[PDB]
């Protein structure tokens, strides 16, 4: 039925249609074949408004696909600052780590967000926590040659 | 010349006779098809990367070709798509006219010098570039119906026994198998190999090492040593020729002595090449072949030659193979033939009828008989003489020229009974009178008609490709006839006609003739009366012209205008399309229940389903597929309801209900090589560094706000695919460094496992194939697949997947468009009920331009001819005018007197806008021309008729209104007997329903109303036109007679 | 070079003769391959054919398999000749 | 265009077939035809007839043992006996072509097969004759 | 051979015609022609 039509409604960034299907009793929670939630499209393609509507509306702010990722780990991987925010304001897992043990500070920390990384090490990042390849954060920074981060 | 063949009339019959002889001849000779060639010449680059990706496609592949694709004449447009099946496409369209060989070559040349650039993996694929934009002759489906035989094993018996002698049969060019032949597949096995310490590395260099070939030399080898006595062969390693020995390929002899053989660590067996299409033809597996004409070849004969080769194999066929035909333009050709032929037959058999009934004997029936047969095979050998072929816009331009050579056979028997029986004279004497008074007229005629007719195969594109099949046939026979009406029919006239006594008017006959003869005396003393009352006030009457005229205005800017009719081709298509991701096996059910609908609920009307899981019409995945249709003949499919039309709603309703896809019919357009025809075709363009993210997102920008002019477009989406989730895996760089274990052996095992590996050739009875080695599926499947593949490192320990990669999910694009060059998509659509296309496009430009800097735009396909040929039509009928005008005036010797000809041409073309927006039809090419036959015939009337009047004022002296009712009168009779054939003679294709229907109405319509009001009005508005003009200007002593 | 009658058909005259397709007015095909490690692959065509469109059809159709030929058959040299063309003289040449 | 005088004929393999059986089917129409001698004269092949050839067969097994590579093997066997192109040269500005090919002499008969060594990983020269066998068998010089 | 044995009696058939005709606009007369092209063995006979 209707959880389907709403991951889909999420993906797109259709804000009344979205409201309209969590006023259809659309499962917040629903998931794909790769266990992204509509919250996982919303934190992915940087739609902040439906984070919104889906959190007030009880989504699982801390929900994983089939490798362990979170909406904070694509919110975090790919800049959404106001959703990282957002998403650590409702009580995302600031260190959660996918079947790799990479956490949203590992994610930030890649790419150079400066800004992204602050927010998670204020709510509590662990700086020294490690991949499956005994990397941190700072390692990454290094590697990169980001004296900013580093 | 007339006189020189009333004198010689058997030298007349020698040359109609030989015109026949080069007609019938050319007929025999010429080549058949459908529709000649439309669509401009394309040249497809097709290239292949097994196991890649969309985006390794393009950046690999697609991108270093299209760099190397300039120094190209003639080109148009280049446009291409990547997609993750490894696939590449990049086609290549060029101006119509364009030599499609040099096209080709150049396309080739300029491929070429980038190979070397290519991977390997891609060039030992073999990059095809081929004639595209040609049509379909036939598609063949290959079954067994012993049910011992997978669609591997089908496609392998077409490609080593069937395909070649099909591309070697008569006029056949360009064929397509479905599938492959077979491939060696070498199924690994991951924990076989890592308990051996093997990688697929390992596998590869047996292969490539145990399957080969060796040159040798020879025993006695030159230059041999002085006394050789022997000289043979050294014959050192061969090629391997099946599972088995694949199986003993020696990989690896272990530590105790015991031996690694291949079949050790993987199953054996010939297979596909590839696995990404599933092809069924009524739910059971098949393999066939897709057809093509090729360019200027005669498509009944390469279609019957081709079913008589294939008859040629039957015998030599495994028990159970079946050959069938799901598509063949070949029978939709014949019933057009058919039906052409029958018109004209019956046109002929109508205009005896109508001579017998006016002229009252056998003999003056038989004149437009042998006239009209000469002309319609002659024009065949002129069509020959300039490269035409007999297809069905040549064909019904033949039909449409009926009443233009009807008339010229009319008008000068008709001429010399009249001039026989209002002056007694001999017919030899009466014949020559009367080619005096309008051989001069005939040949003025044949030049104003040239400029009705010849503007229109300037027209370009696609569509000028289509008028001038029209425009040649029709002035080619027009042409003919004035030759035939200055040669062989006054030649017959003389000859042939027996005596009318002076002032018979037959009157005094007994019976229905004699009651007709009366009743047509009474009925033309009436018109002239009347044309003598309407020439009394002439000002009411130039008042009612101006009311036609505004009146056909304002119809002709109310109809809608349309390209070509749909027709019942007894074959349409059904797409399927399921969410990203969707599996094979998912698209598989949904087809399975497409196809159980029609071989159910449609069982009387469809004879056959042909289904492809892999490939759609919007790109290629395992999400998508499409079923071909192919319907029982249209005899056994009477009424309405049975028609490709109707079928095609009730199927795209009760597939609404279907919920795990999204599926709809459709009809084929009339000429499928051009497809579209209806809606715009958009391109959205990235022209600064924007990506496929941002190009997408000003694409939905446009989308959603076209979505909210629904008043001016609809349906406006993309073509092209949208993102679909993959799988990232990433290398540790810095772990596999330290474990030893170089990055060349991981991405070999990674490709080779989850992609599959060309490795080399082997031999299969004979016949060289690929070898392939790639996982067993079972190991190939989920990510935590992954893990369960293990490399050697160089101290030689095994070391997992896992310990030097991570992964995540990511969206990517299963289907990358490029346009020209840059990045593009495609979006289609289509202008809102009652809204010119025209405008729709003017919307779509300013949508665009709103879009983020960096975002163009360009028109492609059919809308790209639009843009470039709407200031065509005024000025060539601008030019059309001014000859018709010029013309007139030499035939004339006046500048004035011409106006009152042009005049007639609103008087038919309201008839055909009345009877068009009457039948709901539409303005299409075949009303356009059939409005140019219908101008030239009224036009033709108004000539003959000024012509009498004004050479009784200029060589009988006599005044205006004298000479005028005097003209009307004699031409009433010949106008109203064309006229009257004519219009019963185009009363099959008005009503016509069933095969071809769609062009017979629309040239029998148009035309119909057309010559109704032209006829009804021309008879009394002509008689106005000459004798206003001709006083207006004018300088003395005109109304009065004079010696 | 080396090669025999086999290991040149089944390596060099095959993988041509499979890409020889979608040529215009071709008649028929022959071909031999032979111990010397020579192959030859003759294509006619109807009477009244353009021999040069006929060469170029055949020269871009052979071109697309040349990458699956082996590199000592690619080295050495694969012609493309209009064969059908009378001698028109014969030169020798000897030292005295 | 040659010809003028006689017939031109082809017997084809359209099933899977092989050479063999497709010299016999020649040799049944060619006896056939020469039992009509009332009509057909002189019919025979226009190709070359099948010859002694030297079948070498290289042991995967033994050369794996004596850590001898194939490669090694078949390089040294093909540019021995057959010859190979190399590179190119420079003679007097004319850019030519450089062969590899054994002296005639020790690329004669069979026995001179044994004279030939090859490298194994270790350093050991190895014998053609450790890990080779070979026969007689027939073959075509001139396949159609 | 085998597609060009149809092709000398229609051929010829068609200049048979075309004669006759030219002969008949020669004359005017679709008989005296057959007096001109009775001639024709006359001479083959010699060049057998």
């Amino acid at each position: 039925d209707l959880g389907k039509k709403l991951l889909e409604a999420a993906r797109a960034g259709r804000d009344d249609e979205v409201r309209i299907l969590m006023a259809n009793g659309a499962d917040v929670n629903a998931a794909d074949v790769v266990g992204w939630t509509p919250l996982h499209l919303a934190a992915y393609w940087g739609h902040l408004e439906i984070v919104e509507v889906l959190l007030k509306n009880g989504a699982d702010v801390n929900a994983y696909d089939t490798l362990g990722s979170t909406p904070l780990h694509l919110a975090a991987h790919f800049g959404h600052l106001e959703i990282v925010e957002v998403l650590l304001k409702n009580g995302a897992d600031v260190n959660a780590k996918d079947d790799n043990g990479i956490t949203p500070l590992h994610l930030a920390a890649n790419r150079g967000h400066l800004e992204i990384v602050e927010v998670l090490l204020k709510y509590g990042a662990d700086v020294n926590a490690q991949d499956k390849f005994g990397k941190t954060a700072f390692d990454i920074s290094i590697n990169n040659g980001n004296e900013d981060l580093a | 010349m007339p006189n020189f063949f009333i004198d010689r009339p058997i030298f007349a019959w020698v040359i109609a006779i030989i015109i026949m002889l080069a007609g019938g001849l050319a007929i025999l000779k010429l080549p058949v098809a459908q529709y000649p060639t439309i669509a401009p010449p394309a040249v497809t680059i097709s290239a292949s990367y097994p196991g890649a990706d969309a985006k390794t496609v393009q950046d690999t592949v697609t991108q270093v070709i299209e760099q190397n694709m300039n120094g190209i004449d003639n080109l148009m447009y280049m446009s291409s798509n990547s997609d993750s099946t490894g696939t590449v496409q990049i086609t290549l369209t060029f101006e119509s006219g364009t030599d499609a060989d040099i096209a080709q070559v150049q396309v080739q040349n300029k491929l070429q010098l980038a190979m070397p650039l290519l991977p390997q993996e891609v060039q030992q694929q073999g990059v095809s570039v081929e004639k595209s934009s040609s049509s379909f002759l036939m598609v063949v489906g290959v079954i067994n119906t012993d049910g011992t035989m997978t669609q591997e094993d089908i496609s392998d018996y077409v490609a080593a026994n069937m395909k070649d002698a099909i591309s070697r049969t008569s006029g056949v060019g360009d064929v397509q198998l479905f599938g492959s032949q077979y491939a060696m597949r070498i199924w690994m096995n991951p924990n076989e190999l890592n308990k051996f310490q093997l990688t697929p590395v390992d596998v590869i260099t047996a292969i490539k090492a145990q399957n080969a070939q060796v040159a040798a030399g020879q025993l006695g080898g030159t230059p041999p040593v002085k006394g050789q006595q022997l000289n043979a062969s050294i014959i050192a390693q061969t090629r391997l020729t099946s599972t088995e020995e694949f199986g003993k390929i020696l990989l690896k002899v272990n530590q105790d002595g015991s031996r690694v053989l291949l079949r050790d660590v993987a199953k054996i067996e010939l297979g596909g090449e590839n696995y990404d299409i599933i092809a069924e033809f009524n739910g059971q597996p098949a393999s066939g072949l897709g057809i093509k004409l090729a360019t200027g070849a005669n498509a009944l004969d390469t279609a019957a030659a081709i079913r008589a080769e294939l008859a040629k194999m039957e015998p030599f066929f495994p028990s159970g193979l079946k050959i069938v035909y799901p598509y063949d333009t070949t029978p939709f050709v014949k019933i057009s033939i058919h039906e052409v032929v029958k018109t004209l037959v019956e046109a002929i058999i109508l205009v005896f009828l109508v001579m017998y009934l006016f002229l009252q004997n056998f003999r003056a029936t038989l004149i437009p008989t042998i006239a009209v047969p000469v002309v319609l095979l002659g024009t065949f050998a002129v069509l020959a003489a300039f490269g035409f072929s007999i297809n069905t816009l040549t064909m019904f331009g033949m039909v449409l020229a009926i009443g233009l050579l009807v008339d010229d056979a009319i008008v000068v028997v008709e001429n010399v009974e009249r001039v026989m029986a209002e002056e007694g004279l001999p017919p030899k004497e009466a014949t020559r009178k009367s080619m005096g008074q309008i051989q001069g007229a005939l040949v003025g005629i044949a030049m104003v008609l040239s400029a009705v007719f010849v503007p229109m195969a300037f027209f370009g594109g696609s569509t000028g490709a289509i008028y001038r099949q029209f425009s040649i046939t029709i002035v080619s026979a027009m042409a003919l006839s004035v030759l035939v009406a200055l040669i062989l029919t006054p030649a017959l006239c003389a000859t042939m006609l027996k005596p009318i006594a002076k002032g018979d008017h037959g009157e005094g006959k007994k019976g229905f003739f004699g009651w007709f003869n009366r009743m047509f005396e009474k009925s033309t003393h009436h018109y002239t009366d009347s044309v003598g009352g309407i020439l009394r006030s002439t000002g009411r009457y130039l008042v009612l012209y101006l009311i036609i005229v505004v009146g056909m205005a304002y119809l002709f800017v109310r109809l809608p205008s349309s390209f070509l009719p749909d027709e019942d081709q007894g074959v349409f298509m059904t797409m399927v399309q399921l969410p990203a991701g969707a599996t094979q096996e998912r698209t598989q059910k949904v087809l399975n229940e497409v196809t159980h609908y029609y071989l159910t609920k449609e069982k009387n009307n469809v004879e056959s389903v042909f289904a492809w899981n892999g490939f759609g019409f919007a790109g290629r995945g395992q999400n998508t597929g499409i079923a071909f249709v192919s319907l029982k003949d249209w005899a056994d499919r009477p009424g309405e309801e049975n028609k490709v039309e109707a079928i095609t709603m009730r199927a795209t309703r009760a597939f609404s209900q279907i919920k795990d896809a999204m599926v709809f019919a459709f009809n084929l357009p009339a000429i499928v090589e051009l497809g579209t025809a209806t809606g715009f075709d958009f391109e959205l363009i990235d022209q600064a560094g924007l990506g496929h993210e941002k190009l997408t997102q000003a694409r939905n920008q446009l989308l959603a706000e076209a979505a909210k002019h629904p008043d001016m477009l609809t349906s406006v989406r993309p073509n092209g695919l949208e993102d679909t989730p993959q799988f990232k895996i990433d290398i540790d760089q810095e772990k596999a460094q330290a474990l030893g274990v170089s990055i060349n052996d991981i991405n070999t095992t990674l490709g080779a496992a989850w992609g599959g590996s060309y490795v080399n050739d082997f031999i299969d009875r004979g016949r060289v194939k690929k070898v392939y080695v790639m996982s067993e599926a079972k190991y190939r499947m989920l990510p935590d697949d992954i893990g369960d593949w293990y490399v050697r490192a160089a101290d030689g320990q095994m070391v997992p997947f896992s310990a030097f990669s991570s992964s995540r999910w990511e969206y990517g694009s299963p289907r990358l468009e490029r346009y020209n060059g840059l990045p593009s998509m495609e979006i289609l659509g289509q202008a809102a009920p009652g809204k010119s296309t025209g405008e729709a496009m003017e919307l779509m430009e300013q949508l665009a331009s709103k879009l983020p800097t960096g975002v163009g735009y360009d028109w492609t396909g059919m809308s790209y001819q639009e843009r470039l040929s709407g200031n065509q039509a005024p000025s060539l009928y601008a030019i059309s005018l001014i000859v018709v005008f010029l013309c007139l005036a030499a035939l004339y010797e006046s500048w004035s007197i011409p106006f009152s000809v042009m005049l007639v041409v609103p008087l038919g073309v309201i008839g055909a806008l009345l009877a068009a927006t009457f039948r709901g039809l539409t303005n299409d090419v075949y009303f356009q021309v059939g409005l140019l036959t219908t101008i030239g015939l009224s036009a033709k009337n108004a000539i003959l008729i000024v012509e009498f009047a004004k050479d009784l004022m200029d060589k009988e002296g006599k005044g205006l209104i004298e000479a005028t009712l005097d003209a009307v009168r004699m031409r009433l009779r010949p106008i109203l007997m064309t006229s009257l054939a004519f219009i019963l003679g185009v009363m099959p294709l008005v009503i016509s329903t069933g095969a071809g229907s769609g062009a017979q109405n629309a040239v029998g319509t148009g035309v119909m109303g057309g010559m109704v009001t032209a006829t009804v009005l021309a008879i009394f508005f002509v008689p106005v036109f000459f004798v206003v003009v001709r006083r207006r200007f004018s300088r003395k002593n005109e109304d009065i007679e004079h010696s």
